[PDB]
């Protein structure tokens, strides 16, 4: 009765997750052109910037990830910012969509640093300046840590989406049982939503910036 | 703000402190022409 | 009954972790104090990363609140 | 010299002279001292200029005029704000030594 | 090919005008509002849209939707289009540099 | 791309030649400044200096009052207005220039000249401790 | 079978092939997981 | 009975959460006091922005106050 | 019986949210130290301020104890 | 019954957790402004450093969230 | 029986707020040791203002004490 | 049964020891951000301890954790 | 019985008193860590000024923890 | 039993105080980066100072989580 907005959606039977997961691509149109719309003008300035962020800090060997790391951020983006639309299903909210955006880039930069990099892979997992005497539990902790960078990961999304989308509703209901009671505070519970709802963008546009951002990192400790 | 300055000093004069004592301190091969080298002769008027 | 009666008690222990959006606040601000303090001409953007780092932590302090809310009258 | 010759033209606008200097070699001594008379004088000048005579070699010397700021105005001044652990007092202790590392570059030009 | 100079004259952001062009033969200038508010009332009253807390969120979200476009759009409008300048202007300063060291050579 | 300028007033060790690490006492602390360094503006306090060449090899001075500023190109002027080597500066008459300084201390009561005298005796234990 | 590797295939090669080769050991493990997971239940 | 036990427990829990705001004012004004021994000339936007960090904090603990006395005396 | 047992214990968790106020005060007279020694000039300005911010770090803190004393002793 | 009523009490305990999250935000931010009042020059590696700290501060949260979320409407 | 139980429980309740007055004084000797470090000749009066802020998170330390053995013992 | 009840309860308490590490974290990034700000040229230096106290910060986090999962669903 | 059972729970509860303590000598010593980069030449004053507060902190952490011995294992 | 059951919430209790030690070191090497960064020639005895405080945080830690042991495992 809550968790309504979370429930895998379906229309006559039939699963409609898919139209709503494989439709964020179809609002980025792409050109030959030189001198095209404003739409793609500015949507190649906002890739042109993104990139620029993202993978200045790289080597070579983890700019190949370019496409990679910046579809990835337009992607979650453009699914929160498609999130915040009324009675919609964000496919995010999810913890299936996040754990398999999450697990196969992990797994795959870590891979990576062990099969190049497999002396200074295995040396990672100790800060060499530590001095002697709990150096080996100490890299317990490393590898322990190491083994929660996944999850961590698909978590650090389901939550500050779900959660947020949650809060907002909530409001909603506030607002509105207090539609027919005291109408000014309805107005100041209704100014609270709106403050909410900006706060709300403004972490759906960070949380994309931030997972691009983590894996990013992981990429560049493993190259 | 240190003590010298509420005691009204200048840091000209702290420097000037600073540096003699630094040169009292020298050995006496190049004390003297450190000394001279650095030592004042303006008058006030 | 016992549902109603620990239902109390843990709207009183969600609603505990208000505490540090409290601090936090008190920090963020604090902090704007001090740089404001020591570079009075980036007022305007002080001022932005205030608010969002208030933001954020109203953003906390909610999630705890509404969780309160959440098992007291509706769960 | 510069004393004598401008004293019965501007005595009324007249701080402080100092004299035997150009028989030695000057040195920081110097520099230390009439800035320290120039800072005990209570005299907290707005702004100020040196005039000297810049060599530029063996047969030529140009009249320079070097500025002389204040804490008011270096404190003021927006590009200040690059530099840090700055407040009244530590551009108060750089501002006198820079006045005496002034006055003796110029004794020596 | 070249692009045309505009788009498809939408009123209210979300009707175009083909529409009330479309119904004015045949119901005048007030026929279309009178069948917007007809449809509203009909869809409000018999319960097919039913007034929930997603209505005052989607109030919320329409309401900061049209004051940020209303604020910061004609802005974001000239950018794009300085962008486009900008660059044009950028290539033609670059032909014209060609055809100067052609001419030099 | 650092732009070291340690120069005393008639002698001069480097202008902007390029060492890696410098370290200096200012009156607020003893600090490291590398390249690219936060804008500075200081005055020292009597102490040692150590200069991190490029080659790694570090150059020790030391240095009475002066005044140090980095700046936002890197530029890094010291101007110090007594510059040592540490051959030059002997131990007996430190150690008994602040035997005295700190008798004479306890014996001076006027406010001016005790800040004076503390002064000296500052100097004399910096040099000392910089001493062995 | 044609446009589906003309539009599809050869633009995607240089990564499919070469830079995401770890990329699909990290979902062999995920598929592992969710296997074991939806089994559990 | 069971039912004011527990409203007496939740009551104690929730205002355990005034702590946070306690110590975010201790920081908003120590802070304050340090951008003034830094820059005593912007007296008054350092006291400006010092009573709205106050006002959030106080914000958060009257939150966790009014739930304290929401689940007492009127739940 | 069950009431005066969770009074017990409803006046405990209140007093635990003293210890805010304990940090609070702390962070308030250790940023008083760092600000004298940085500009040991403005002692009386420092002072008010450290008073004042005391005062408001001990006004959550009484806040926290007269619940507990209010819950135990008089409901 | 018992079990209901002790998963009510475990969330509440369990989203007790956030508060460190909400505190971490406030100081990661509070820093930024510190260090953007500094050197407003690294204006990008700042603000990159300070979603890198908030990102991870709010992993903790989220962990402390969603063990509540587990404990409450799963197990 | 119910009664020592109870006792038992708002007395381990009372004493955990003593955690403040630890971290309160744990700031207070380590801005101590800053501002020793900014400017060592105000030894005396930044040793005061210690001992006054210790005395005052002290005193909060002690209140949460006293009151764990005023539940514990006397009540 | 009351054990499960128990369990629930314990692990609510065990995880709310997280709070401590999400601080610890901020702290450490925070402080990242102020002494990149102040010598923006040993970058690596300060990251490697970065991410040392971070390792170790969860390392403590994590260990709450696993109690958390222990006494949950293993004992 | 009932009473050996809060026993355990007041002994729990009063050992998160800990908590407190660990995170002032956190602080006392990072502070050090400070105040000796910022002026390594007081090495002994600050080290002295160290000791001092880490002995009032663990006196704060002692006295929880024999309260935690004092209850279980004495009354 | 009832003895058990108190056994594992008293666990959870006793480790909940980790938290303190968590943030206290996430403190001692958030110190840590900004003094180096601020001196880094005295890197072995600011790294040294470092150990010290970490280990004294462990220290805490450890009372902390052998309590948690004690009663559980062996009391």
């Amino acid at each position: 009765n809550l968790f309504a907005s979370f429930i895998a959606p379906t229309i006559l039977g039939l699963p409609a997750a898919v139209l709503i997961i494989l439709f964020p691509p179809l609002l980025i149109p792409t050109s030959k052109y030189l001198i095209n719309n404003r739409l793609i003008t500015t949507q190649q300035w906002l890739i042109k910037l993104t990139s620029k962020q993202m993978m200045t800090m790289h080597n070579t060997k983890g700019r190949t990830w370019s496409l990679m790391l910046v579809s990835l951020i337009i992607f979650i983006a453009t699914t929160n910012l498609l999130g915040l639309l009324p009675h919609s299903f964000t496919p995010t909210t999810q913890l299936s969509m996040n754990l398999a955006m999450a697990i196969p880039l992990w797994a795959g930069t870590v891979i990576m640093g062990f099969r190049s990099k497999i002396k200074n892979a295995l040396a990672h997992f100790l800060p060499q300046g530590t001095p002697t005497p709990l150096i080996p539990m100490l890299v317990i902790i490393e590898t322990i840590s190491l083994l929660i960078q996944p999850m961590a990961l698909a978590v650090r999304l389901t939550a500050n989406i779900t959660a947020g989308h949650l809060l907002m509703h909530l409001i909603g209901s506030a607002t509105l049982a207090m539609s027919t009671i005291n109408l000014p505070s309805t107005l100041i519970i209704f100014t609270i939503l709106i403050l909410l709802t900006i706060l709300e963008i403004a972490v759906a546009l960070i949380q994309a910036y931030v997972f691009t951002l983590l894996v990013s990192l992981y990429l560049h400790d493993n190259t | 703000v240190a003590y010298w300055r509420q005691a009204g000093l200048s840091y000209i004069r702290y420097s000037q402190i600073c540096a003699k004592a630094v040169r009292d301190a020298l050995k006496t091969e190049f004390k003297a022409n450190a000394e001279k080298t650095s030592g004042s002769n303006v008058k006030i008027v | 009954d016992i549902d109603t009666a620990a239902k109390f008690i843990g709207a009183g222990a969600a609603t505990v972790g208000v505490a540090g959006s409290g601090a936090g606040i008190g920090t963020v601000f604090g902090s704007l104090i001090i740089g404001y303090a020591r570079n009075p001409s980036l007022k305007q953007q002080l001022f932005s990363y205030a608010i969002l780092g208030f933001a954020l932590s109203e953003a906390m302090g909610l999630f705890c609140l509404m969780v309160a809310f959440l098992i007291l009258f509706a769960m | 010299k510069i004393r004598g010759i401008l004293y019965r033209t501007h005595s009324d606008q007249f701080l402080v002279a100092f004299k035997e200097v150009g028989r030695k070699p000057p040195t920081f001594g110097d520099a230390s001292v009439i800035a320290l008379e120039l800072l005990n004088s209570g005299y907290e000048f707005d702004e100020g200029s040196i005039i000297f005579n810049k060599f530029r070699s063996v047969i030529s010397y140009k009249t320079e005029e070097k500025p002389i700021f204040s804490l008011n105005t270096v404190a003021s001044a927006d590009s200040m704000s690059i530099y840090d652990d700055i407040d009244a007092d530590v551009l108060q202790n750089y501002q006198e030594y820079n006045l005496a590392n002034i006055i003796y570059y110029s004794l020596k030009e | 090919p070249p692009l045309p100079e505009y788009g498809g004259k939408v009123r209210y952001g979300l009707i175009p005008e083909e529409f009330f062009q479309f119904l004015y033969p045949k119901t005048g200038v007030t026929g279309p509002y009178v069948l917007g508010t007809g449809l509203i009332l009909y869809a409000l009253s018999k319960e097919i849209y039913v007034i929930s807390a997603e209505t005052f969120t989607a109030l919320s979200v329409l309401g900061v939707m049209v004051y940020g476009i209303k604020k910061y759009g004609p802005f974001v409008a000239d950018f794009a289009d300085k962008l486009n300048e900008q660059k044009l202007a950028q290539l033609e300063e670059a032909k014209q540099a060609s055809i100067q060291h052609i001419q030099n050579a | 791309q650092m732009s070291f300028t340690f120069a005393s007033p008639t002698q001069v060790f480097f202008n902007g030649a390029n060492v890696r690490q410098v370290d200096v006492p200012t009156l607020t602390g003893a600090f490291g400044i590398l390249a690219a360094h936060v804008p500075t503006l200081q005055v020292l306090r009597p102490g040692l200096v150590v200069v991190h060449a490029e080659d790694g090899t570090t150059s020790k001075y030391f240095v009475s009052s002066g005044s140090i500023a980095v700046n936002a190109d890197s530029s890094v002027q010291l101007l110090a207005e007594e510059a040592v080597t540490l051959d030059m500066l002997d131990l007996g008459a430190a150690k008994a220039n602040l035997e005295k300084a700190q008798a004479e201390l306890v014996g001076t009561a006027d406010e001016a000249t005790r800040a004076e005298i503390q002064i000296r005796i500052e100097a004399n234990e910096a040099l000392v401790k910089a001493l062995e | 079978l044609q446009s589906i590797i003309k539009n599809i295939w050869i633009p995607m090669k240089p990564y499919y092939t070469k830079v995401y080769q770890e990329i699909w050991i990290g979902m062999g493990l995920m598929g592992f997981i969710v296997y074991k997971i939806r089994a559990a239940d």
